[PDB]
């Protein structure tokens, strides 16, 4: 199982980006998926997650109502639609996958076995 | 001459045996820890494979991992049974017989060492019979000879002076009167007669043996005789010498099959054929043709190379960081320790339970 | 009187220590086999629970069984680590020090036994100093005293003559000249002076110690002195006596926590809280309130009684007859033996793999 | 898991019987089910089996075309319809359940963990 994110880069404040994370195998459809972000100088933190079945989604309070996570098992891909970006959203964004089907696993990085390499998102004002 | 103190040709070979017997407890600790350590390595490998199978449920690789886990668990089980049923007694017996014989020898040597009248006259003489010898450092007359049970730390013992054939330095002595006894040194322990030996108002009533029957001290005015012990046979008045030789020769170490990895074909590895037969073929007997066909489905082959390939897959599998510590390695191959890996397996077995409810 | 042979009050307590040291290797084999055997019992219980969980996938009871299997596997792991890191050295060291001291004592006693002039005059006298004693059966003057390393079979050793305080029969002797020495028996080993002792043309140049420093034989015409060893302190010219006492006092046996079953509440049993926290709560810290609530779902309670109830369920579970033999028991509780249960678990883990593909 | 058969008894040659075997728990629907029969003086032998999913059925050659095995997961019950009985069908009939989902497990008694107590079927001529 390997995760590769894409769709990062530079964006102006108030703009939008869609991050993609494709897993290398159909195993994807048995994995809960999450997005974590590590700001410059800060520790890495939860952003969004979606249950293995796609039935439930979870969001950090700082991104609720701006970000949308979704999944497409047919393409082994999880997405993060990020609207209304602000400079404080600048960070390396990591895709991650957990073998747990317990939704409580989704909100903490420590329950995810699989990690992408992370992609830079930089929002300028 | 008869009834004189002993020159170094007599006691030096006893010093050499005593120093080598001192290492038998070291080798016992070495072998017991190595057995336990190898069992732990077998169990770590079984646990790693088991975790791989719990995480990757479904795949052909997971089934290969189940066969791999069974193999190493059996190795770990069989090594523990060998430690209980064979190694424990072997190593206790070698420790006991060697240490007992060493005490028998050491008490005698220590008696010779102390029984002297002067710097030139006594029971324990140098090579030339010029001076009595003294113990300093751990040596007597230049010969390593501590006359004590040194601290026990693991180490493989030498077999220089006690080996498969016997006590290689304790050969027949045809001229003890000139080669063992000095010409002038006074030593009442060299004889049982009363003029120059242990007898007081007459001779001792019988010959006396010392150092667990190694040396025979006659009650007449004749030179001592010694046992030839370099070509031993399972049997005595020198039984502690036979016991220590037999116990040491019987040791196998933690090197029998239970503690060794198997590197030939897959169908012949411990546990494989049986597991394939019952779990996959639902048969009780099989020809290796059917077994190998079944192994191809899961290992993509049936040789050791395909086995190593699955083991490498297991070693690279990551586990959840919260299961090991705030920053520790998370790939199975970088984790070691039975109890640690056990708790990880339990987490994933519990997750497997939960998935089965949902499914 | 000084310089005379030794009456039984002197050597009988040495016989008693030598006979008890003979059992230290027996207790070492006993403890090493018991440790391995208890580890095997812990592992059998883990394997039985694991099989129960593999068969009954889904149910609350299967999750309870996973927690039970983790507990016993950890006990089995920790007992093997204790055997490697603590018990092996303890038991090798007690075997070595006791057997070494026994050889030191036995060589000295055997020398006294043989050094006699007649039936009435010698170094080893009876209680009254009437006759010299002889070894027959395994006794000397009625005292058990084999002067040999007897065959090693497992047995707990007595602590009658060597115990927590020291060598209880080796007390201070205030009147050796009358209580240890005979009045008439001739014994050149009782003195270092030349008239009646070990000296030939003059006295030995120094006092001589024998039996690993227990008895001191002066080079003057005075009675021997002995060490008082009944109230020992960690420290000598009698070091082998200290070493054997310290090694024996340090033994714990296969009775520490790793080898003992836990019978208190469930949340406090080894491995439980951690497994519940991470596998069920997905938290790293918990108050026992949350743990007990989680245990109620799977054990219907949180005390030892609910634990025993799940264990009884595991013991009654049947397995497929083709996995054990053409007629053997098929309930888990009636099966024992690690490798056997291991192969059964593998069969069911393979079946679990197959069900996951289908599901 | 406990199995109880019923519906045995005496029957005249050429008659019919339906044996029933009810399992004590809904676990039934994860079990392959079989019927084994032990004639007087003989060893016990395979009669019929049905896969855990009900998709496949298997019959000893001596009963093919006369016996029919079927299952009803809603009632946790497996049935053996036995037509055209002959004296040689006299036997103790055992219901049995296997946790295996491999159809090759079904044809040999040694792969079945669970056993009923057996019911007498006696066919007189
Ligand atoms: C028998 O063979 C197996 C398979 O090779 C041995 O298990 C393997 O042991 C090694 C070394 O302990 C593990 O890998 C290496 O380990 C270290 C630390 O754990 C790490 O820093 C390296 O990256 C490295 O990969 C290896 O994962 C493990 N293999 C499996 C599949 O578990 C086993 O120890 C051997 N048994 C005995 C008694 O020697
Ligand atoms: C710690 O406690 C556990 C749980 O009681 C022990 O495991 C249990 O051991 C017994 C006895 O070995 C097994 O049951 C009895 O066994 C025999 C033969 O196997 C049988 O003929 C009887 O019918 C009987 O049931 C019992 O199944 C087993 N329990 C489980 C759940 O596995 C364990 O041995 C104890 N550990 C130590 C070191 O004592």
């Amino acid at each position: 199982v390997q995760l590769q994110e894409s769709g990062g880069g530079l964006v102006q404040a108030g703009g939008s980006l869609r991050l993609s994370c494709a897993a290398s195998e159909r195993t994807f459809s048995s994995l809960g998926m999450g997005w974590f972000r590590q700001g410059p100088g800060k520790e890495r933190e939860f952003a969004a997650a979606i249950s293995w079945s796609g039935v439930s989604t979870y969001y950090a309070d700082s991104v609720k109502g701006r970000f949308t996570i979704s999944r497409d098992n047919d393409k082994n891909t999880v997405y993060l639609q990020m609207n209304s970006l602000k400079p404080d959203d600048t960070a390396v964004y990591y895709c991650a996958a957990t073998s747990s089907w317990n939704d409580m696993a989704l909100k903490s990085a420590g329950w995810y076995e699989y990690w992408g390499q992370g992609t830079q998102v930089t929002v300028s004002s | 001459a008869a009834e004189k103190g002993f020159k170094q040709a007599f006691w030096q070979p006893l010093c050499q045996v005593s120093e080598e017997l001192d290492d038998q407890p070291k080798g016992a600790l070495f072998t017991l820890q190595a057995a336990a350590s190898k069992i732990q390595k077998m169990r770590d490998a079984a646990l790693r494979a088991s975790i791989y199978a719990e995480i990757n449920h479904g795949t052909n690789r997971a089934k290969a991992a189940v066969i791999v886990a069974n193999h190493y668990a059996m190795k770990a089980d069989s090594g523990l049974e060998a430690l209980k049923q064979t190694l424990s007694s072997q190593e206790v017996t070698a420790t006991a017989t060697a240490s007992y014989l060493k005490g028998r020898i050491d008490e005698y040597l220590n008696l010779l060492l102390q029984t002297k009248e002067s710097g030139t006259s006594g029971c324990m003489m140098d090579t030339s019979g010029t001076n009595t010898v003294t113990k300093a450092g751990g040596t007597i007359g230049g010969v390593p000879c501590k006359l004590q049970l040194s601290p026990i730390q693991p180490k493989r013992p030498a077999a220089t002076y006690l080996g498969k054939a016997g006590y290689v330095g304790l050969t027949r002595q045809a001229d003890a009167a000139n080669n063992f006894h000095d010409n002038d040194a006074e030593c009442r322990l060299a004889s049982g007669h009363n003029t120059n030996g242990l007898g007081k108002s007459g001779q001792l009533s019988a010959a006396v043996t010392m150092a667990a029957g190694y040396v025979t001290v006659a009650n007449s005015q004749t030179a001592v005789t010694v046992q030839a012990l370099d070509a031993l046979q399972e049997a005595a008045a020198h039984q502690p010498w036979i016991d220590a030789w037999k116990a040491k020769k019987a040791l196998t170490g933690a090197e029998t099959a239970e503690f060794r990895n198997e590197t030939a074909g897959i169908a012949g590895k411990t546990g494989v054929t049986k597991l394939v037969e019952e779990a996959l073929l639902k048969k009780k007997d099989s020809e290796a043709s059917e077994i190998q066909t079944e192994l191809k489905k899961y290992f993509s082959g049936h040789e050791n190379e395909q086995w190593t390939a699955i083991e490498k897959l297991i070693s690279e599998q990551p586990v959840a960081q919260n299961l090991v510590g705030d920053n520790q390695p998370t790939k199975l191959g970088e984790l070691e320790g039975n109890a640690k890996l056990t708790t990880i397996l339990a987490y994933y077995r519990m997750e497997t339970a939960g998935k089965f409810e949902v499914l």
